[PDB]
Parts: C-alpha cells; structure tokens; sequence
C-alpha cells in the first residue's frame, strides 16, 4: 500500500517513497478568528480568539 | 466458488471502516470452472 486514507476518502497516512515508513498526515492549525469588543460606544480595547 | 476471488483494488490502506468498491470481482457463490488435467481412472490408471 503507497499511502492510507480515512472514513471521508481523505489522505491520513503516506510512505516516503524513498524508505519504507508510515507517517500520518494532518492539517496544519487553523481556525476562527473571533474578536471580543466591549463596544466602540463604550472603548476600544479588544481581545482575538 | 463460495466465497474467493475478493482482493484489494488500490493501494491505499484504510482500517475499522466499510468501503464499497465498483471494480471487476467474482461473484460470491459462483460457478467456476473444474479441469483436472489428470484423470488417473481404471484398472491400472492413465494419464490423461
Ligand atoms: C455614537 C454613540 O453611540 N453615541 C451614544 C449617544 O447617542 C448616547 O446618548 C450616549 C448615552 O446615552 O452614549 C453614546
Ligand atoms: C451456466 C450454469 O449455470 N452452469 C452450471 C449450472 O448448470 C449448475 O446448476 C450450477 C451449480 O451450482 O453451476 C453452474
Ligand atoms: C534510496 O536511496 C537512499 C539514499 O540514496 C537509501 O537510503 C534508500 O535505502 C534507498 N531506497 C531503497 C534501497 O529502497
């Protein structure tokens, strides 16, 4: 088997062609970017998430 | 043939899950051919 794959047909595991491992594959990080904001009525100061 | 014939058609490894693949298989329970070859038969046998 060259590589593997998950529930979704998705790849989640691959060998180096080279030398035979297995290493797993995964998303590097991401998400949101949610800004916490008393209000410009109020002040100016925030915090991201 | 009862049950035979069943292979993997890629080469990517997959575990604990059910995939359904439209590739060319041998039916399950199907009739398959019988040859001999070597029917050794008779008083003496023969090699046909
Ligand atoms: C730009 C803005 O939000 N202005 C409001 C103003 O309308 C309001 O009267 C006050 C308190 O009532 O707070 C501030
Ligand atoms: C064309 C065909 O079906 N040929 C034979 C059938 O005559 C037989 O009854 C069966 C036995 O399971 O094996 C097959
Ligand atoms: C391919 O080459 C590398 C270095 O040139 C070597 O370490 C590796 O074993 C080779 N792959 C083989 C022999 O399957």
């Amino acid at each position: 088997q060259q590589f593997g794959r998950d529930i979704a047909d998705t790849t989640d595991a691959v060998r180096d062609p080279q030398t035979l491992e297995i290493l797993d594959i995964t998303p590097c990080s991401f998400g949101g970017v949610s800004v916490i904001t008393p209000g410009t009525n109020t002040s100016n100061q925030v915090a991201v998430l | 043939s009862f049950t035979r014939g069943v292979y993997y058609p890629d080469k990517v490894f997959r575990s604990s899950v059910l995939h359904s693949t439209q590739d060319l298989f041998l039916p399950f329970f199907s009739n398959v051919t019988w040859f001999h070859a070597i029917h050794v038969s008779g008083t003496n046998g023969t090699k046909r």
